[PDB]
């Protein structure tokens, strides 16, 4: 019923050579990297307890994935006919997808653990239940990768004059569930093993970054302004509370209690909590941000800046009126053009600097360096570093595993049995699959190295680890 | 890989040459 091809199924020898080189390099480098990670974790008995066990599980998944995926695909590219038997035809995809699941789940859980270790307002602590979590990860991985070991089989055929022994997921199946699995395996993999953890870790990372922004601006304004839980009359002669939250310009302390209760949602009697002050400060921050974007003098400057410099500008808009910050047309010009040091020297000459030198110096340092170094302590900074490293790792994953999934999706979406010259697309997909294997093994190889990349602790570990 | 049915020999030869995934 389907006509044959005038064009053959072929792979150019140039791609064969270059891809074998790439695959061999990836294999050796990944073996070495994951083995060294495991060795330094094994010799590190003091840090054996902690989140290091998730690194151990991730490296184990990486090493297993490399060991199973690289040589068999090298052989499939070279010998183009395999003698290992239906035992291996069922065994290989099983362990392969099990290792894929181990890697995915362990990396996602590491990123979630890093979101947990940085945040506040948490539980008691991580200590013990994460090992049961490792058992769950490996068990769910092995269970999910079972339809692979059930549906694969070896078939033979006489093709254009040759007796071929093909190992594949059988296009016809005994179970009705296995038929649906053969139909939608690529969709299942693309959703669960790629889209799901990518989106979950992206949600967690966005949550973490917003939480960090709020807590850091709270720390900054606490240091610069001051935290008072009881009503007081500020310098300009008006009642306020919290972190400089004006209640009313009218001289009635009772009419100020009225507005305070109207804001907090309870009978306060002029006294609030540290966390209620934090919620009110978040409300004030959001109100300032919304007002700034309605000021044509301040809106493009705000839209130009990053998060930390936005927070410094919000600090300034807290201290002085919105029009007061609008009165800095020169320094705002320099900040919008990202001329940091010149804006610093121009702000250090203002009246605002001379009246409030401490706050001015810290805000100007924030503008120049673009960091929270003036306010926060080093524990928070190391936590941020580690979290951002793990997130960059999930990004490396999401970009390395995309081509293989996309090649499978293209095979599912564009193949038409009736086309005579479809074998062009077939050879194309062959090259794409042999490239996607390399990309996946490259991610699972660079996990330890890319962890070394943007983390000082793992840079030190990579420096020290040598022979044994 | 897989194919829709066994009637297509070209996709079978593909999965003979294809990677194992």
């Amino acid at each position: 019923s389907p006509p044959p091809c005038q064009g053959p199924i072929e792979i150019k020898e140039t791609f064969k050579y270059i891809n074998t080189v790439v695959s061999c390099l990836v294999f050796v480098l990944g073996i070495i990297g994951n083995s060294t990670l495991l060795y330094i974790i094994y010799k590190n008995k003091c840090m054996r307890n902690g989140p290091n066990i998730l690194i151990a599980s991730l490296a184990l998944g990486d090493l297993l994935h490399i060991v199973i995926a690289i040589p068999i695909n090298v052989y499939k590219l070279l010998a183009e006919d395999w003698p290992f038997g239906a035992e291996m035809c069922k065994l290989v995809p099983f362990i392969q997808k099990a290792s894929v699941g181990i890697t995915v789940l362990s990396l996602c859980a590491l990123s979630i653990d890093r979101y947990r270790a940085v945040a506040s307002w948490s539980r008691i602590k991580v200590p013990k239940w994460t090992a049961v979590e490792i058992v769950l990860i490996w068990v769910v991985s092995v269970v999910l990768a079972v339809p692979e070991a059930i549906g694969f089989d070896i078939i033979t055929m006489d093709y254009k004059g040759s007796y071929l022994r093909i190992c594949l997921l059988h296009p016809v199946q005994k179970t009705a569930f296995m038929q649906f699995y053969a139909t939608a395996k690529d969709w299942w993999l693309f959703s669960f093993y790629f889209c799901l953890p990518l989106a979950i870790t992206a949600f967690f990372y966005t949550l973490m970054t917003c939480e960090m922004l709020r807590k850091n601006i709270f720390e900054m304004l606490r240091i610069d302004e001051g935290l008072r839980l009881k009503i007081y009359k500020d310098t300009e002669g008006y009642y306020t509370i919290g972190i400089g939250h004006l209640l009313t310009k009218s001289p009635s302390l009772n009419a100020a209690k009225s507005e305070l209760d109207k804001a907090i949602g309870r009978n306060t009697n002029g006294v609030i909590t540290k966390d209620e002050a934090e919620k009110l400060f978040n409300q004030d921050v959001d109100a300032a941000v919304r007002g700034i974007l309605r000021n044509a003098k301040l809106k493009p400057v705000y839209d130009s800046l990053d998060a930390v410099r936005r927070a410094a500008l919000i600090n300034m808009v807290f201290q002085m009126g919105e029009t007061g910050v609008a009165g800095f047309t020169n320094s705002l010009r320099m900040l919008q053009q990202k001329r940091w040091d010149e804006a610093a020297v121009n702000l250090a000459k203002s009246r605002w600097y001379n009246q409030t030198p401490n706050r001015a110096k810290r805000v100007i340092t924030t503008f120049r360096t673009g960091t929270w170094d003036a306010y926060l302590n080093d524990h928070l900074k190391q936590r941020r570093e580690v979290a951002k490293t793990v997130f960059c790792l999930v990004l490396v994953f999401a970009l390395c595993w995309l081509p293989l999934h996309l090649a499978r999706i293209l095979k599912l979406t564009l193949y038409n049995q009736n086309d005579p010259n479809r074998c062009e697309l077939l050879s194309f997909l062959l090259v794409l699959d042999y490239i996607g294997i390399n990309m996946a093994s490259l991610n699972s190889c660079a996990n330890p190295i890319a962890l070394y990349l943007v983390s000082k602790r793992f840079k030190n570990a990579f420096k020290s680890a040598l022979c044994c | 890989c897989s194919c829709k049915d066994m009637t297509d020999k070209e996709c079978l030869y593909f999965c003979h040459q294809d990677v194992i995934w």
